[PDB]
RNA sequence: AAACUCCAUAUAUAUAAUUUUAAUUAUAUAUAAUUUUAUAUUAUUUAUUAAUAUAAAGAAAGGAAUUAAGACAAAUCAUAAUGAUCCUUAUAAUAUGGGUAAUAGACGUGCUAUAAUAAAAUGAUAAUAAAAUUAUAUAAAAUAUAUUUAAUUAUAUUUAAUUAAUAAUAUAAAACAUUUUAAUUUUUAAUAUAUUUUUUUAUUAUAUAUUAAUAUGAAUUAUAAUCUGAAAUUCGAUUAUAUGAAA
């Protein structure tokens, strides 16, 4: 048989999901809110300086048109400003996909639910 | 940092006697690093093996 | 010459500050701000008076890197949880002490521009002290008075005394007559040379003879003095003394300047410090019950356990560095009964508001305005900015060409 | 063009240049015309297969 | 143009750098020394300056071994070592390399300046 | 009411492009600034889209 | 031979009494792709087909190892080993010092630099890593000196913890913000002025030289001190003051 299980969300109305970039990694709660985020308990804008990779982390939200339905509490580590935005972003789209999973489609065409595998490689 | 310096020797002093340390305010070089170094000369020793293999 | 007069030679910084662009700016028509008003302006975005507008352009309310020049004037956001709240507890609060806090860019700077223009339209002294760097980056004259015992510095303490009669209404500064006889060295090139000195004798002369006083540098640390002993002294005229960028005071205990030993010297041992320190910790204290005091910080500067131990924040820790930690500086302002006003970041609504106001100014480009949702707008911008920065919110609509 | 004016700061340079651009002045316009001047010349030597 | 003990300095030019960067065996920590104990401020430039005060300048400098007295005396260091026959005054004889530098390439600017009367 | 709406783009392929150009040694975001300060200024003085 | 494979990546199960915590992890096992599907078009050897586009599904996008033959009688007798030939009071063995670091020219490979899309300072409730190392050790915090309030940097004194998912080397750096920056009279200063005030304007002074080397650059060199070692002269590393070449 399969080794999967409808994904729900949990006791308190949040989606779980994990993202990684490079050698970075990001664990979201996305809970239906107003738009407030946070990144390791810091503000985005003190967090992130680079308007690039705040961007970046709205984009999935911006593809489902549901920038302000949703409250986003990220925890990310290892990598740098980069690799962390992205993995937050990669995991945004994951995590999205409990509240309506008819918009994977369109989350899967946008090209936020694929890992990137870019690494830095060893020169041979 | 406002912890007058007096106070602040004494208790190293006094720490340093528990702990059976070397205390050494002036900072005169006392050599105790030397007393204190391991020996190497059993590893260096043995480098090339044991010699007493039969033969 | 390579440059020609209207050539932009300037770094990009300061060719936005000083190259005039707001001229051709759309003239808007907005309200007027008015405190004893703020009923009809509460939540909107207002301009300030022509009143106002002359007298904070010479306290230096306005900054660079404040995007002014996209306006033909600056303008504010009469903000209900920050301005209406600070301006009510100003009016109220019996000590008037206040130091305004905040992260980098939530709008420090503005509402301290807020306090100048109530107090310029309620009848107020204004001394400001914009930029508290200017006296202690060691980029001016500083003399040694033996009388005052402390370093005086004759450069800024005339660009200081300038400010504060062309920036406060001549009539206010006409009612307080002088409280002593003083006598001065004359400096004025039209007579300096036929009399030795200039009386201002009481009762006769008032604080406006005082503040046009041309004395010798030596002897303008002794006019500063007066001026401040004059003020404080007279209970007609309130008096709102108010330093921008106070983190940098406390955060650089020691200035630039070195004695003839080579040895920095202490920020407390020049006069604008150990001024600035006396009316801070209530030394120095004015007669006038609605005399002020408000202090902000910058997030420009760098940060250590000195405010946020002065404010009760964190607990004291006695084996901190003196270079993170000012103990001296604590009980300063421990003394002065200073306390913290945190300027809110915006919310949604106010976002709106101002995102509104950039709309009727053409300041948007036209991919936020063309093809997309009013509603979309507001939630993009209000999680760009940080929920709620009024910095990072204009970056994204004016600075974010990606 | 840009970095023949007098501002130390690139970004002040860039912006000046694209304003008079924007504004019709230009003297890259020259180098365009002279380019497609010499293609005109060799529009016979065009293979078109 | 302010001229102090010969050297000339443009006005613009900053007090303390201007005094390490023409006058020899003054550096930039001597010089801070010089101008804090003459009173002048950090930053202030030749032009400001008066000439009771370009007058304080050259006293204080001529208190110290600088110019002509401080090359006499690397001259008389490199002269001495010529003197003792040490291995290393030969080298600034032959206008070598004096401290361990190899020869096989480079050694260009111990070619053009290493010798007993330095500069 | 999202199978009407088209994809948002991810970014801009002319400003992109610019602003790769700018770069030097992987330092996007000084090169990013350099375009959006001098888009800035000719806003500015032309009071148009730059 | 390809491949199968192992690695990476995605997911599942198991393990951890979630204080050896990184559960956002660790490492055993298994699964997955050499992607699949339909649709229109264009060619064909037109068929049970290719090249394209299009919609749909998917995390799916990268690597590895090894050799089959033969040639250069290409390198190595200096990693070690073998034949032949030569030395056997010496061509073997040990000690002290010296050399391998010499310096005309030439060549290869690097480092630093010749300034403003770029260098220098500062940023303490400490922006943000990975992979390694520590019983022939890694060395914390503190104190003292250089040295100044302190910080920073260097060394000394002392030797906490850890022989390690525990403690230490070690608060990554660039980034970003502020300040500064010669050439540059594009500056600074003195007065006056302003609804640009960290600033504008006006009038004076602010140099001369100058195709050029500065507040760029850091070679060369003097002096003092320190580190390792039994020993730093030929011939090591670091610091301070001074020197400041070429470019
Ligand atoms: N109430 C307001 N209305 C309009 N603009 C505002 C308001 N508050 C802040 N801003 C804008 O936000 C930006 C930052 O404002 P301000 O300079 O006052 O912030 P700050 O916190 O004092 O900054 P710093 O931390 O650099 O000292 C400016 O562009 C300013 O014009
Ligand atoms: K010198
Ligand atoms: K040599
Ligand atoms: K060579
Ligand atoms: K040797
Ligand atoms: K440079
Ligand atoms: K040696
Ligand atoms: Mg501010
Ligand atoms: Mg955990
Ligand atoms: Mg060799
Ligand atoms: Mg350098
Ligand atoms: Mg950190
Ligand atoms: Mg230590
Ligand atoms: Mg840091
Ligand atoms: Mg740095
Ligand atoms: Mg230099
Ligand atoms: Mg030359």
């Amino acid at each position: 048989s399969n080794n999967i299980k409808i994904k729900t969300l949990d006791e308190f109305g949040r989606s779980i999901a994990v993202g990684k970039r490079k050698s970075s990694t990001a664990k979201v709660f996305v809970v239906r809110g107003t738009g407030e985020i946070l990144v390791n308990g810091r503000q985005l804008n003190d967090y992130f300086l680079k308007m690039k990779d705040r961007e970046s982390i709205m984009y999935p939200l911006q593809v489902i048109e549901s920038v302000g339905k949703y409250n986003i509490f990220a925890t990310t580590s290892g990598g740098g400003p980069t690799g962390q935005a992205e993995s937050i972003m990669h995991a945004i789209a994951k995590a999205l996909v409990v509240f309506n999973p008819l918009l994977k489609s369109r989350l899967h065409k946008a090209g936020v639910l694929t890992r990137d595998y870019r690494h830095v490689e060893r020169k041979k | 940092m406002n912890v007058p310096k007096a106070r602040l020797l004494k208790v190293a002093e006094l720490s340093a006697k528990i702990f059976d340390q070397n205390f050494n305010p002036s900072g005169i070089r006392t050599g105790s690093k030397i007393l204190n170094e391991r020996l190497k000369g059993p590893s260096v020793a043995s480098y090339y093996g044991n010699p007493d293999i039969l033969k | 010459k390579r440059v020609t007069p209207g050539s932009l030679y300037k770094n990009w910084t300061n060719t936005t500050h000083t190259a005039q662009l707001q001229q051709t700016a759309v003239p808007l028509a907005l309200p007027i701000f008015n405190f004893d008003d703020i009923s009809k302006t509460l939540n909107k975005v207002v301009s300030y008076s022509n009143k106002q507008y002359k007298s904070l352009h010479h306290l230096g309310s306005f900054k660079k890197s404040q995007f002014n020049e996209l306006f033909q004037k600056p303008v504010c956001l009469v903000r209900e949880d920050a301005t209406n709240s600070f301006l009510k507890k100003l009016v109220s609060h019996p000590v008037k002490k206040f130091i305004i806090t905040g992260e980098p860019g939530v709008g420090k700077t503005v509402l301290l521009s807020q306090a100048h223009a109530y107090a310029v339209d309620s009848k107020q002294i204004i001394i400001n002290i914009s930029y508290p760097e200017l006296f202690l980056n060691g980029r001016n004259d500083f003399s040694y008075d033996d009388d005052l015992k402390l370093f005086i510095q004759p450069m800024y303490l005339k660009k200081l005394i300038r400010k504060i009669l062309k920036a406060n209404d001549p009539a206010l500064l006409k009612s307080i007559e002088l409280s002593k006889d003083y006598k001065f060295s004359n400096a004025n090139p039209k007579n300096a040379s036929v009399k030795p000195f200039v009386t201002l004798n009481k009762t006769k002369n008032t604080v406006l003879d005082l503040l046009s006083v041309m004395t010798h540098p030596h002897n303008r640390g002794k006019l500063m003095k007066a001026i401040i002993d004059e003020l404080s002294v007279q209970s007609k005229v309130p008096i709102m003394f108010t330093v921008d960028n106070f983190s940098k005071v406390l955060t650089t205990a020691y200035s630039a300047y070195r004695n003839t030993e080579n040895k920095q010297i202490y920020s407390l041992d020049l006069q604008m410090g150990k001024l600035m320190m006396d009316i801070i910790s209530g030394e120095t204290k004015f007669a006038n019950g609605e005399s002020s005091t408000i202090l902000a910080i910058s997030g420009v500067d760098r940060t250590n356990k000195t405010l946020p131990v002065a404010l009760g924040k964190i607990p004291v820790d006695p084996y901190v560095t003196r270079y993170h930690y000012e103990p001296k500086f604590v009980e300063l302002l421990q003394k002065g009964n200073v306390t913290e006003f945190e300027v809110p970041k915006l919310n949604k609504q106010e976002v709106n508001e101002l995102i509104d106001y950039y709309k009727q100014s053409n300041v948007l480009l036209d991919k936020d305005i063309t093809g997309k949702k009013w509603e979309n707008l507001i939630d993009e911008k209000y999680f760009l900015s940080g929920n709620g920065n009024p910095r990072e919110l204009l970056k994204s609509l004016v600075l974010s060409h990606r | 063009s840009a970095n023949q004016r007098v501002s130390s700061d690139f970004a002040v340079r860039l912006g000046e240049e694209l304003t008079a651009i924007a504004k019709g002045t230009s003297s890259a316009f020259e180098k365009r015309d002279q380019i497609h001047k010499t293609a005109i010349a060799h529009r016979a030597y065009i293979q078109l297969k | 143009v302010v001229h102090i003990l010969g050297k000339g300095f443009k006005g613009k030019e900053v007090i303390k750098i201007a005094l390490a960067s023409k006058f020899y065996g003054i550096g930039k920590t001597t010089a801070e020394k010089i101008c804090s104990k003459l009173g002048l401020y950090p930053w202030m430039r030749m032009h400001q300056l008066s000439e009771p005060q370009i007058m304080s300048i050259a006293s204080e400098l001529s208190t110290m071994t600088i110019e002509g007295d401080a090359r006499a005396i690397v001259k008389d260091n490199i002269a001495l070592k010529r003197k003792i026959g040490s291995y290393s005054g030969m080298r600034h004889t032959l206008h070598l390399p004096v401290r361990g530098q190899h020869t096989r390439n480079n050694a260009k600017t111990a070619r053009k300046l290493n010798k007993i009367d330095r500069r | 009411a999202l199978k009407s709406v088209p994809i948002p783009p991810r970014k801009n392929a002319t400003l992109d492009h610019i602003t790769n150009m700018i770069m030097r040694h992987g330092k996007k975001e000084k090169a990013q600034t350099i375009l959006s300060r001098a888009l800035y200024l000719v806003y500015c003085q032309t009071r148009q889209d730059p």
